[PDB]
């Protein structure tokens, strides 16, 4: 399906992201507090995906609205970018199923990691900058963009996009801080060492907040949500597990210790601690 | 013997170096410290201990105990 | 030989400091003491272990295992 | 004496190889090397803990040390 | 030399008591015993591994390796 | 002296058997074997560390760490 993400206003920007994730997903029966929900994506047939319009960067513009995202459903991954006036879709090479009717297919070199983004954008996401001015920059060099192979201002581009698209609908933190640019005061978004741990984890916070019911606090990894509502201004869009992303090993999605969920295989790597005592040589 | 069975209710290092568990209303203790990180590890995550000995009274002594998940 | 691929049923810290685990119906011990907290911690999460040994009759002893993610 | 009972506010290894944890806003160290990892644990897990020493005062050295889960 | 980086795909206990890793399709071992509740850790928690050795052959020793958050 | 405070970035076993860590955008190694699995439990629950010593340059030792959950 078709949907837009309108950079307008701060208002605009929210009622997009929602509206997406109300059509994406379902929220938990035991995380939510009025229209603020931690969602389930409802399971989609394979290759399945979503074209989102990106609209609003500049409202001094009625021609800044032909990029779109192809943003396979189960997983909110960015499959690749397609410029309507050239009716060209570049796609990443990780997304060979992923296929559009009556839209010029071009297939790139290089996949849509962030590792492989990052090194040839030569630009980290922890601290990486983004601004209403910045988002215009990488509009235009995506609109700008021609061939199979990425280059360092295309990867910086689609970095910057991921970020307030796919991982803002993720992560509500990462909406609330990212909304701030669209001000008229025009500040910029800093994408903190937080906020990327944040989009590192998702595939374990999908695994365990399913089982929540009303615990005091959830543990997962280095992330730490000390109440519920730590929880909801943290967390929009999870997972459905129950996909390759929501298991590292073992089979136990959490442990209850003290009224804190924890991810078991957090408990179990520091629990496999030898007694000190054997820290010896040669005796 | 099967002396108790049940979750640990409280460890306790002990300043001899020994470790102490309470399991079914009793107490027991042991010298192994390899068993101090794995008794705590079932208190903490919620494991069914076994604690196996010859002598079976509060207070007593225990160096063979079973662990299950619950 | 591959003797036992499995979830740990349960574990045993055993009187001569040995360490039994339960894998796929069949018991086996370790002499080694860095693999107690190992598997262990295998047993909390529901890790698959593959227990591997020359001897891979119930009871036997081993001091080869892997640790899958499967 | 029961010295100080609660969770454990921070814990650090100090450069004597000593072990302190501060608990109900006062602090105690431990040269017990055992002691360092299940502390830890505990601190990590927001367990309750109770300083058993001969010396209560705040800053005091301990080696008892009981751990309970709420 | 860094010669594989990625997560742990397996870890593996081995007679001789060395401990072997699988990262990006090649299987590494390592003496340290230090490094046995490391790697472990590193494999549940699903950190990204870097290897790093004067010999980078799949089925050679190493002994220095980072752990990486992502 | 307080020289870095925060969440470990990563860590790194050495050919030495020294243990290195990240913290506040330095490094800073240690050559006590008993901070390297408290450290290591650090960095993958994120707890804050605070790194202190005599010697706070980047790349630089030190024998003395506080651990915070917050």
């Amino acid at each position: 399906q078709e949907f837009t993400i309108d950079f307008s206003t701060q208002q605009s920007y929210v009622s997009s992201l929602n509206s997406i994730r109300t059509a994406i997903s379902t929220p938990l029966e035991h995380i939510s507090q009025g229209a603020t929900s931690v969602s389930v994506i409802n399971h989609t047939p394979p290759g399945s995906y979503i074209s989102v319009g990106i609209r609003g960067l500049d409202v001094y513009q009625a021609h800044f609205d032909h990029l779109r995202l192809i943003i396979e459903q189960n997983n909110l991954y960015v499959a690749g970018f397609v410029n309507t006036a050239t009716n060209t879709f570049y796609r990443f090479s990780d997304f060979a199923h992923i296929s559009l009717p009556g839209v010029t297919t071009i297939s790139m070199t290089t996949d849509s990691s962030y590792t492989t983004l990052q090194r040839v954008a030569a630009l980290e996401r922890s601290g990486m900058q983004i601004s209403r001015h910045s988002l215009v920059s990488s509009y235009l060099a995506l609109m700008e963009f021609s061939g199979n192979t990425m280059t360092r201002e295309a990867s910086r581009a689609v970095l910057r996009f991921v970020t307030v698209t796919a991982q803002a609908l993720r992560f509500r933190q990462i909406q609330r801080e990212f909304r701030q640019a669209l001000s008229e005061t025009a500040p910029v978004y800093t994408m903190t060492p937080e906020d990327v741990d944040l989009t590192l984890n998702w595939g374990r916070i999908s695994n365990v907040l399913p089982e929540y019911r009303g615990e005091d606090g959830v543990r997962v990894g280095r992330i730490s949500f000390n109440n519920i509502s730590a929880i909801l201004g943290t967390v929009a869009v999870i997972l459905n597990c129950h996909q390759p992303e929501c298991q590292i090993t073992g089979d136990r999605p959490v442990i209850k210790i003290n009224n804190t969920l924890w991810e078991s295989n957090t408990a179990a790597a520091f629990l496999n601690r030898k007694s000190q005592s054997l820290y010896t040589t040669g005796e | 013997a099967d002396c108790a069975k049940g979750k640990i209710e409280f460890s306790k290092y002990n300043e001899n170096d020994t470790f102490t568990v309470k399991v079914a209303g009793k107490e027991y203790w042991t010298n192994r410290w390899n068993l101090q990180p794995l008794l705590q590890s079932a208190q903490l995550t919620g494991m069914t201990v076994t604690i196996k000995s010859s002598t079976c009274a509060s207070g007593s002594g225990f160096a063979e105990v079973q662990f299950n998940n619950d």
